[PDB]
């Protein structure tokens, strides 16, 4: 009886994602447009739309346990998805490196930032996480070459996710390997500026390791645990099943509908 | 010290002025308001065909 | 006429243009504000920055400074003057020299905390160009560049103002810079008989620190006059108990980081007197407030890094308090 | 020399006692019948942006269409409020700008600061190139609010407890004011540029004479500072508005305070003051981010305009009372209507 529900569960968590982002883009909007919420209106965006043309699809999927459209639309669902979470997480490094300038360059952080600059890089990033998904989809070049994935692809009831090893390893490295480093390496330091500023401050007369922590943690134990089996199961022998690896994708799916929550804290919000 | 002598000359001039009761003052506000109510356009609001910011 | 309104849009467009270019240049300045009491030596700073870093009246000016510090004394020494416009004949030079050598004088010269005296009165009867006091009403203002960055040094300045009503102006500057007269603890400013001068500039720091308007700006603290502390100290003359009795109970901090060669004595004294301002601060100092204190001589100590690196930790600081880190 | 404070102490309670012997009813007790005007809401019409910074003057003109508005950018911006489009844009030469005028026939402009000087600026010239044509030098302080009587002769009152008025021609005071103990704050001309009066940090206000230069009455009824002031459109009243919560109505035939304009939720103080077209609204600003409608007859609050992010630091009423001009500090004009 706990399978009809669950999809109360689905219902109530999908329709967070939704409520809960647009309430700070009408804000951002409508009344607080500086230089570093345009990065935040773009993740904001990018969650809601990967959230309402998501979500309810694979709950449905799920709770029906059959497919109802056709092949291209489900090519349409796996393109979206992918390119809403490759552009979702790409974000993150760009906050992590501008608000790097400001504490370690305050001068020049003025001069180097600029509203034409953000929306150029906001564009690139973009154009960047839209190049992996939608063109390998549209172009069936992801196809894998044994026998199981043959009547998935023959037919248009089901739908599943089968994809060659080649595809899966270059978009897990351009998706999660360049971020994370990128923002390790950049909070490390902030933290050393603020030690130094707080250890001026005492010898001229952990807030900050908390929120960091934080800020860390909880995408990171949300994420990674999705993109650890992307390698590993393509190279074992069968070795991870797919309930796992639903549950798991599901998983990295919420952490965008809290991360806002976890971002946009600042007084005039 | 020659302030003090100055001061006191010019308080005696305010001290010989004429002085009407404020019964009359009111009066004469009240009636300027009453006479001239009717041209205030932020008093009574004109209607939108007539108004040059809108 | 559909003609008229086309002009008008374009003259839109050219203004509105010119705007644009004009908002980056202010974005991109720091300005820093001076403030203190009379005779501090807020002007002399701002000569420093002009001859050195970025960027014919000094005879007649120099010579007027001059004869009224000889008169002040010498009319004094006993316990024309004031005769308008009068040049300084061959003559009139030479006959003003001769009264220095006098050993009455000298007498008089050695009390000259009792009475009002200029400082510049030793140098110019027996950097020349900067040693000279001359007031200015008007709003004193200078721009340099450090390291292509501009910034903004005004001094408002003058003459006493017990109410300051136009400090809510002053509500978005980068820091204030604050001097005091640390070698005048045993004068009176202006009235003979009130508080130590460095009394009188306590009050005046705790009003500025505690004000509504003020409630997010720093304070940039220059100790200055240095040189004439150590010499107050070294001589018999006064000793800071008499006047400060608190003196005699204070003690060596332990974080004490002196000069290569200075006296036990010396180093006491430039403490008790930093300290003293330090305590001001700390009481109500919750946040968004700092103090930064500095041992400065205005004349002989030529380098504007000490403003150029604390304005940095400021707006680093100030960054850091943004995003909830500290 | 004691003894003359002595005789001054008689003086003063002189002018008390003919005072409380005027006093033949309070106006509230006299206006009781008249039907209250009702609940007064206003909608912003305009939005003028292109300011760098903070916003402390404004003035309109003759003609009601065309406003100039003064920052501490360095900037004096002409506004056409019809269409929303600058005219002009004159960099100063001092950063520190604190008031602004327009004058009557359109041509002149001034300014003023921490500078201790007055500028006056043309505008139809040949060749369409604004210059600065006078610079009036002659004060000790800030200046505070100027004024124009015509092309001709202006009024300045400085911080030194005087004011003047000048004569643009030769650039010289023709005559001086002096009587004020605290830092002068605001004037304002009668209609018939006759007379004219002076709001004082010493809470206290007084009535010029134009042509004689001397004091002619003297009103004490405030507690704190006094920073805005402006004439009844009849021209023998005018309202106060000091440093406290409350703003005063002053008569000067009856030579003593009308009523007293207050509310126990207000703790704020006032920046500017303005009538309507027939006297019978007194707008005043505030600090509290907003600007509140008074009336004039009867004490009662009627409307608030709250359409601003930072304090209200400038206010006015155009010559055919059709809109309301409220700048603040965060550099947006608003027209209302
Ligand atoms: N010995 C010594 N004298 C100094 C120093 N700095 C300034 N002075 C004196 O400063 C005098 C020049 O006038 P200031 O005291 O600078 O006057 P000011 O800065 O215009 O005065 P305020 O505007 O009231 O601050 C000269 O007589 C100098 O001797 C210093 O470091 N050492
Ligand atoms: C079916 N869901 C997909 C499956 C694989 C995948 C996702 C997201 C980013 C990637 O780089 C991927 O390879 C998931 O959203």
């Amino acid at each position: 009886v706990w399978v009809v529900g669950m999809g109360i569960v689905m219902s109530l968590i999908v329709l967070a994602i939704v409520f809960g982002n647009v309430l700070v883009i009408t804000a951002i909007a409508k009344f607080l447009q500086t230089v570093t919420n345009y990065f935040i209106t773009s993740l904001a965006c990018a969650d809601l739309v990967m959230g309402l043309a998501v979500v309810p699809f694979g709950a449905a999927h799920i709770l029906t346990k059959t497919w109802t459209f056709g092949n291209f639309w489900c090519e349409f669902w796996t393109s979206i998805d992918v390119l809403c979470v490759t552009a979702s997480i790409e974000t993150l490094c760009v906050i992590a490196v501008d608000r790097y300038f400001a504490i370690t360059s305050p001068f020049k952080y003025q001069s180097l930032l600029t509203k034409n600059k953000a929306r150029v890089i906001i564009l690139m990033v973009w154009i960047v996480s839209g190049l992996t998904s939608f063109l390998p989809i549209q172009m069936h070049w992801y196809r894998a070459t044994h026998q199981e994935a043959i009547n998935c692809y023959a037919e248009e009831t089901c739908c599943d996710f089968f994809t060659n090893q080649a595809y899966a390893i270059a978009s897990s490295i351009v998706s999660f390997y360049v971020p994370l480093v990128i923002m390790v390496f950049v909070y490390s330091r902030v933290f050393q500026e603020a030690k130094r500023q707080l250890q001026k401050i005492d010898k001229s007369e952990h807030k900050a390791l908390k929120t960091l922590g934080i800020i860390m943690g909880t995408f990171t134990l949300c994420w990674l645990p999705f993109f650890i089996v992307n390698i590993v199961h393509v190279i074992q022998d069968n070795l991870i099943r797919k309930e796992v690896y639903i549950l798991l994708n599901w998983i990295g799916y919420v952490n965008s509908g809290f991360n806002p929550l976890i971002y946009c804290r600042s007084p005039d919000f | 010290i020659a302030q003090a002598r100055k001061l006191v000359e010019q308080l005696k001039m305010e001290a010989n002025i004429d002085r009407i009761k404020v019964s009359k003052a009111a009066a004469d506000l009240m009636a300027y308001c009453e006479a001239h109510a009717k041209e205030d356009p932020l008093l009574t609001p004109v209607p939108a065909s007539e108004n040059p910011f809108r | 006429q559909r003609n008229e309104e086309k002009a008008q849009r374009e003259a839109n467009k050219k203004i509105e243009k010119q705007l644009q270019k004009d908002k980056q240049v202010y974005r991109a300045t720091h300005r820093l504000l001076l403030l203190g009491a009379g005779e501090s030596g807020k002007s002399t700073i701002v000569k420093q920055m002009r001859i050195l870093h970025v960027n014919a009246t000094k005879v007649q000016d120099i010579k007027n400074n001059l004869k009224e510090a000889i008169e002040t004394i010498v009319a004094a020494m006993s316990n024309v003057m004031n005769v308008p416009d009068f040049d300084f004949p061959p003559e009139f030079y030479e006959h003003a020299k001769a009264l220095w050598e006098d050993e009455g004088v000298r007498a008089c010269y050695e009390r000259s905390n009792e009475y009002q005296l200029i400082d510049c009165a030793q140098y110019f009867l027996d950097q020349d160009l900067l040693r000279c006091r001359v007031l200015t009403s008007g709003i004193f203002e200078t721009k340099f560049q450090v390291d292509k960055v501009n910034f903004h040094m005004f001094d408002v300045g003058g003459q006493r103002d017990e109410r300051r009503k136009w400090i809510q102006c002053f509500n978005d500057v980068t820091a204030i810079i604050f001097v005091v007269a640390s070698s005048s603890y045993n004068m009176v400013i202006r009235e003979d008989n009130q508080t130590n001068r460095l009394q009188e500039a306590l009050n005046l720091f705790k009003s500025i620190w505690n004000n509504r308007w003020l409630r997010t700006i720093s304070v940039i603290l220059f100790l200055n006059k240095q040189d004439l502390l150590a010499e107050k100290v070294l001589a018999g003359k006064s000793k800071i108990e008499d006047y400060f009795p608190e003196f005699a109970r204070y003690t060596t901090p332990e974080d004490a980081t002196p000069e290569p060669g200075e006296d036990p004595r010396v180093t006491r004294a430039k403490y008790f007197i930093r300290d003293e301002f330090l305590r001001i601060s700390t009481a109500s100092g919750d946040g968004r407030h700092y103090c930064y204190p500095h041992f400065t001589c205005a004349v002989d100590t030529e380098n504007i890094r000490r403003v150029f690196n604390d304005c940095r930790d400021i707006i680093q600081r100030m960054h850091l308090r943004q995003y909830e880190l500290l | 020399l004691d003894q003359l404070r002595q005789e001054a102490e008689q003086l003063k309670n002189q002018i008390r006692d003919a005072r409380k012997a005027c006093a033949d009813a309070t106006l509230s007790q006299i206006t009781n019948n008249i039907d209250p005007v009702g609940r007064i809401q206003m909608r912003t019409r305009r939005t003028l942006r292109g300011h760098l910074a903070k916003i402390y003057a404004m003035h309109w003109g003759t003609d009601s269409r065309l406003l100039v508005s003064a920052s501490q950018d360095g900037k004096l911006i002409i506004w056409d409020s019809y269409t929303t489009n600058k005219v002009h844009a004159i960099p100063l030469r001092s950063s520190w700008v604190m008031t602004c005028a327009y004058a009557p026939s359109g041509n002149y402009v001034a300014c003023g600061g921490l500078d201790n000087i007055c500028s006056i600026y043309n505008l139809k010239t040949r060749e369409g190139n604004v210059r600065v044509s006078r610079e009036l030098a002659g004060h000790t302080g800030y200046l505070s609010c100027c004024r124009f009587l015509d092309d001709n002769q202006i009024v300045t009152s400085s911080g030194d407890t005087t004011c003047a008025l000048w004569d643009i021609e030769t650039g010289q005071q023709t005559t001086t004011f002096t009587g004020h103990t605290g830092d002068v704050m605001s004037l304002s001309l009668a209609p018939d540029t006759r007379l004219f009066v002076s709001g004082a940090c010493d809470a206290s206000a007084k009535l010029w004479d134009v042509r004689e230069g001397m004091c002619r009455q003297t009103f004490t009824g405030h507690e704190s500072d006094i920073n805005a002031i402006c004439f009844f459109p009849n021209g023998n009243a005018f309202a106060t508005g000091s440093d406290d919560a409350t703003c005063r109505l002053f008569d000067l035939r009856a030579d003593q305070e009308l009523m007293t304009y207050s509310h126990d939720n207000i703790i704020c103080g006032i920046t500017s003051v303005s009538f309507s077209k027939s006297g019978r609204l007194l707008l005043a600003g505030y600090d509290d981010f907003n600007c509140n409608v008074w009336d004039a007859l009867k004490a009662d609050r009627a409307g608030v305009l709250a359409g601003h992010d930072n304090r209200v630091s400038c206010l006015g009423v155009t010559d055919d009372g059709m809109a309301v001009a409220t700048g603040s500090w965060d550099s947006f004009l608003k027209i209302w209507n």
